[PDB]
């Protein structure tokens, strides 16, 4: 497929970088990030969806608020739940709370969820190139916690489904002097990494990034 | 088949 892609360049399709605070809710920022882009790509509307709703309400889908979750599961939740409210009506508190979802306030909806075949990074490249930014999970080690900039490459991480522990959003890809990489949006604030983003080597299922990826197909 | 992933 194309040599490089970047949804931020194509238009106003990628929302600003957010911060999960001290709650392990990255899976929710990866979910909203994917859905915000999908809705903007399909309708041109740029919304900011409530991650707190997922933290307080998605337990029926094997999610655990500040203790973890998976984007595919959160996409299914939004789907059956019939909607997710905006950030302005269900504010991010950053802590496990009681669900306050109001059906009349839902602004974004999911029709279906596409789950990338386990470990199929090429398929992930196609999804990013052709359809939407992709949510994925990978194993973060101490090596990565020292990251400042550049193409992250490591020998310490594993590529197995039971090792992935952080959820992020692939917004594009490219290569530099033969080294292919992914442009990834994080939710640790804009002061982390490269203005809130990071590059990671592509083509090696680096840290298991292709083990559990998914993207939503919105109901618009 | 769904994603049986560790909680990320
Ligand atoms: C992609 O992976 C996700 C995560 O493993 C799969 O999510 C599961 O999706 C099914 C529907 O295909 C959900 O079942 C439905 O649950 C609701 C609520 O309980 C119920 O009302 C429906 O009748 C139905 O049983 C299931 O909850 C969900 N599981 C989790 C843990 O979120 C999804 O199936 C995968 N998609 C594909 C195409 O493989």
């Amino acid at each position: 497929y194309p040599p490089s892609m970047d949804w931020r360049k194509k238009g106003n399709f990628v929302s600003p970088v957010k911060n999960q605070g001290s709650c392990g809710s990255c899976w929710t920022f990866s979910t909203t990030g994917a859905l915000e882009s999908a809705v903007a790509i399909a309708t041109g509307k740029m919304l900011s969806l409530a991650e707190q709703q997922l933290v307080d309400c998605a337990q029926n889908f094997n999610n655990h608020g500040c203790q973890g979750g998976l984007p595919s599961q959160a996409f299914e939740y939004i789907r059956y739940n019939k909607g997710i409210m905006g950030e302005d009506t269900y504010p991010y508190k950053g802590q496990d709370d009681h669900c306050k979802f109001q059906p009349d306030k839902a602004i974004a909806f999911v029709k279906d969820v596409a789950n990338i075949t386990m470990n199929d990074e090429e398929a992930m490249v196609e999804a990013v190139a052709l359809y939407n930014p992709v949510s994925f999970a990978f194993e973060v080690t101490n090596d990565f916690l020292m990251y400042r900039k550049g193409i992250y490459s490591s020998t310490s991480c594993h590529k197995t489904p039971d090792k992935v522990n952080h959820a992020v959003l692939a917004v594009g890809y490219g290569e530099e002097n033969g080294i292919p990489y992914w442009i990834v949006k994080n939710s640790w604030g804009p002061q982390w990494g490269m203005n809130g983003y990071f590059l990671i080597e592509r083509g090696k299922n680096m840290c298991g990034l292709a083990a559990c990826a998914s993207y939503p197909i919105p109901l618009v | 088949e769904p994603q049986n992933c560790s909680a990320t």
